[PDB]
């Protein structure tokens, strides 16, 4: 009995998570089209030439 | 988004800008503080009305908010329960030394509804804002100790534009948008307790 | 310098003018860099600090203190300033 | 929110200024005081016309209010229920000792249905708002004793309008809006009984 | 100075002039900071204090009172006020 | 009565919100809790004199 | 020449002025090439460097120091920077 009457210890435990995140985007383009004599010239992203 | 147009030309130079700015603040606090009277080697309470709740258990009790009553008949065993909502505040296995060292499980909870129970809702799915925490402490007569605590944080703080100048400082809004929220909360759950000659 | 918010997790009982505080919490700092403060609201406003002469002892996780003569009588809220930066609190009974 | 238009020009200035202000206050208080006369070694009733109710095993009871009466038929077992709301005051297992010092548990219960029943309700959810504790106590008689206590705490406290402006004292409202909602509640048990020579 | 409501927990019976009135509560402060309030209603109005002579101990969390001559018998209502902030209240009965 | 994945910690602490499943079914009916925020479970906290 | 994030995995109790702390990772480098840095924020902002003179063994994977006098009382972040690359912090509480 004495031994199993004892005080047993009490704690306090911290958790912390944490969590980041980060993001970045750049676009960039040109999308023309050219009209001389009979020639008909188109260039884009999508399509090419 | 600039283009050119070989055919016509515009007269002189026109601008038409357009601002947006705004700015927002919030604070939210809600407090409970509730007593129960029990004693040492007190026992939970089988009374239930043939329904099932999360408190039966429990040795002393305390509840203020609202109460879910589900009656879903199944031939597995009907769905009978209860579901309370607000504050519930439950205790278990509450021993006293006679030093005046009090012993106890506490579990302790704040929830409400995410959306109104309107009549036409089912059972079948509920959505529960919820608060909870539950553990064992120890503490003599007269004494305060801190059960659980939670601090959070956050932040999100976008940014849109043209490139390279959209990230100038100070004036890269003028070419494009900027965002920012924070947001912080604490929560703290304490316990204190008296011996009543 | 101090940026952890401190954390209060238990005070003892009693505090009369000569009694013993004891305060158990985690980031305490140092008795030159903090300092006690009693009689507050739940926010913190308003309250007296302890006086650097009631410090008895003073770890990162245990204050002990002697409590003065002229605290109020009654509940109020305890914090620990670290560094400028005020804990969580806790309730504490003057009498 | 600022635009410029280079192609016209407005003559004059113009303001169009719009105010508006609002307050508010409630209260309600709702008090019961029941009494019942028991026995010391008092058991329970059970009558219960094959319904089952939460208060079937006390000894002792006093209701005011209304009672749902559920009959579902399944084949696992009917549920046959009844659900009363109002007031609710069980007493179970109230001994008594020679100096006059009263035991007893209590449970105690204020609750209603969050929306009438309209005859057009089903018993399968039901919202009923809802206030409760339960523990057990002991005083002499004569005596008085707080069984349960709770007090309660909100505010919500928002704020908008242009940056730095809004957030100004006292001409901040003049540049957005501004609100705050402040919230308070107590709820008491207590108990007290003497000994009917 | 005073931000926690002090809680009423237990009173005695009788309350007849000559009687011991005990009180138990939490936050119930110095009896050189608050006073016990009798005879008031259920939200502390009217009602008489005890003289400052009636007091027999005054600790945190227990009142012992000697019940003078002249108050009013019947049922009403007790309250203790610490620092001017009012407690929770219990019925009493003044014999 | 309802399933919890909580049910076997020591310790625990919770912020957010709870989905509350009550499905009938003949192979035993599907009552559950689902707990979404933060959750923070303890499972056996064994202490030495140390 | 440094591409890989450290990783700090513990650090020890106390960090009293004259106590050892012990820093334990992966990826910790040269006492030559990297520093540790506390009183930080989240980010690893801010902060003060300690100096070559307080390291007493440099691994890769561990790190023991020997806390100086004048560091910043209470809770704090630490990071270690090898060859310019911030690692994972921890956060120490400074007595």
């Amino acid at each position: 009995v004495p031994q199993l009457d004892q005080v047993v210890p009490q704690i306090n435990v911290q958790v912390r998570i944490q969590e980041v995140n980060e993001r970045a985007l750049q676009s960039l383009g040109l999308n023309w089209r050219a009209t001389f004599g009979g020639f008909n010239v188109a260039v884009s992203g999508g399509t090419g030439l | 988004a600039a283009t050119f147009n070989p055919t016509q030309s515009f007269l002189g130079f026109n601008i038409f800008p357009t601002l947006t700015a705004l700015e927002t603040q919030g604070l939210t606090r809600r407090v409970y503080d509730g007593n129960v009277t029990m004693q040492s080697g007190q026992r939970s309470l089988s009374a239930t009305g043939g329904a099932q709740n999360a408190s039966s258990g429990a040795a002393a009790s305390v509840k203020s908010g609202g109460r879910l009553e589900i009656n879903i008949p199944s031939a597995a065993g009907n769905i009978v329960r209860q579901i309370d909502y607000g504050l519930n505040l439950d205790f278990f296995s509450p021993q006293v030394a006679p030093d005046g060292t009090i012993t106890l499980r506490i579990r302790g909870q704040v929830n409400q509804p995410a959306t109104a129970i309107t009549a036409d809702s089912l059972p079948n799915l509920i959505d529960f804002t919820n608060s909870e925490a539950q553990s064992t402490i120890t503490f003599k007569n007269g004494q305060t100790i801190l059960m659980s605590g939670l601090l959070g944080s956050t932040e999100t703080t976008n940014r849109s534009g043209v490139p390279f100048l959209s990230s100038l400082p100070g004036v890269g809004a003028a070419f494009g948008e900027k965002r920012t929220e924070k947001t912080q909360s604490q929560l703290l759950v304490i316990i204190t307790g008296t011996v009543v000659k | 310098g101090v940026t952890v918010t401190p954390v209060l997790i238990k005070v003892s009982e009693g505090a009369a003018p000569g009694d013993t505080l004891t305060i158990q919490g985690r980031y305490l700092g140092n008795a030159q860099t903090a300092r006690v403060i009693i009689g507050a609201d739940e926010n913190g406003q308003g309250g007296t600090a302890f006086p650097a002469s009631a410090v008895q002892s003073w770890s990162d996780t245990e204050i002990v203190l002697k409590v003065p003569e002229g605290m109020p009588a009654g509940g109020s809220w305890l914090f620990v300033e670290v560094g400028g930066k005020r804990s969580t609190g806790l309730r504490v009974s003057v009498r």
